[PDB]
């Protein structure tokens, strides 16, 4: 048995223009074993009503999940995805590219 | 077009957060079915399956997967003992499926893994099971005595394809959809790199390129990975890192190609926050 | 439709 730690990618459906309705997406992939915690955060607080895909895996057997929620990014707000796999605890801040 | 039907089963021993057994079914890698051992019920995940199958279909699928759960419980117990692992969380996986190409030719696969590593794989040409390790060899011999390869080949080449054809007809408009990318040019700062962002497209294949003065430019380019959106569409981006001076002195553009059609963005299109 | 027939390893 070997652990495969998740690749974690945080992005928006559309370009992250301020004041525009959008979708915040955290794609968590390439991980084993399957038990995992994924949470989307606004200013460090868990965002309610986030949607998570059902557990699946690709060729090579590693698992992937997508967590997403509606959001409207503004100047003073920080968004992030916190992933807990095994005993690891990672937080990736959303970069707007804009 | 080519289409595929695939099932992915996940079995876990000793976990809390996840169920003992989870099954997902996909057409063209889009989920249409879910089952787990907590609900003990197979359920629809797309409008096209909902509109075209009902209680009888789902009762039958539920029954098959209750059986799969039972077999997965028994199987994982056996393999753990063979690796001398009586403690801790372990996983047992199965993926199988079929593809139908345009010529009406078909392909199929049937594979199992223990703790995310190959255990046995079907060779449906020789009707044998490839064992990845000594622990799998006992299974290889048992399955070859029980004609498991033959059954699995029968399923893949007949039953699987018959149902795939039905699903493709049910979901034709969705499965054959061609949605063009929405394309933007992004920049955080006038001196910063420029990102060509393409989103909302299906199928997933997209080509993003950069041009300088009407010629392909491959220097200082960083092509991002294909990424899934939340709604079954896809996105991808490429980033050009030349200086604001190189941008000033030349005519750079991004070209996004999808389904034999191209969209071009230039400096006049660049958007930014704060501005 | 899932394969009806499964055998334990």
């Amino acid at each position: 048995m070997k652990v495969s730690s998740p690749k974690i990618q945080v992005y928006s459906h559309y370009p992250g223009e301020y004041g525009k309705e959008n979708t915040l997406i955290c794609y968590v992939s390439n991980f084993h074993p399957p038990d995992i915690s994924i949470e989307l955060l606004k200013n460090g607080k868990v965002i309610a009503d986030a949607q998570q895909t059902d557990l699946a895996f690709e060729k090579g057997w590693q698992f992937h999940l997508t967590k997403s929620v509606s959001f409207k990014p503004e100047k003073s707000d920080e968004y992030s995805c916190r992933v807990k796999h095994m005993s690891d605890n990672k937080t990736i801040v959303w970069e707007s590219n804009m | 077009g080519t289409h595929s039907l695939k099932y992915v089963y996940t079995g876990v021993s000793r976990g809390i957060d996840f169920p003992e057994f989870t099954a997902v079914g996909m057409v063209d890698d889009g989920q249409f079915m879910y089952f787990d051992s907590n609900s003990m019920k197979a359920v629809p995940k797309t409008e096209w399956i909902r509109q075209n199958e009902g209680a009888d279909y789902w009762d039958r699928q539920t029954q098959v997967l209750i059986g799969a759960h039972q077999v997965f419980k028994d199987s994982i117990q056996i393999v753990m003992e063979r690796f001398n692992q009586s403690k801790g969380v372990h996983t047992w996986q199965n993926m199988y499926g079929c593809e139908l190409n345009d010529d009406g030719t078909t392909q199929g696969f049937y594979q199992y893994a223990y703790d995310g590593e190959d255990f046995v794989s079907l060779d449906k040409n020789t009707l044998t099971w490839t064992a990845a390790n000594p622990q799998a060899v006992i299974t290889k011999h048992k399955w070859e005595a029980l004609a498991v390869a033959e059954q699995n080949k029968g399923y893949l080449e007949n039953t699987c394809i018959e149902w795939l054809k039905k699903y493709v007809a049910y979901g034709k408009d969705t499965l054959e959809r061609k949605v063009s990318p929405q394309v933007s040019l992004l920049q955080k700062d006038p001196s910063s790199p420029v990102t060509c962002h393409a989103t909302g497209f299906y199928p997933s294949g997209v080509t993003i390129t950069w041009q300088k003065n009407g010629q392909d430019h491959d220097e200082d380019v960083d092509l991002g990975e294909l990424l899934p959106n939340e709604d079954g569409s896809f996105q991808r981006m490429s980033t050009l890192n030349v200086g604001p001076d190189e941008w000033k002195n030349n005519r750079f553009s991004c070209v996004v190609e999808h389904q034999d059609k191209t969209i071009r963005k230039t400096e006049d299109d660049i958007i930014t926050n704060f501005d | 439709f899932a394969n009806f027939c499964l055998m334990m390893i």
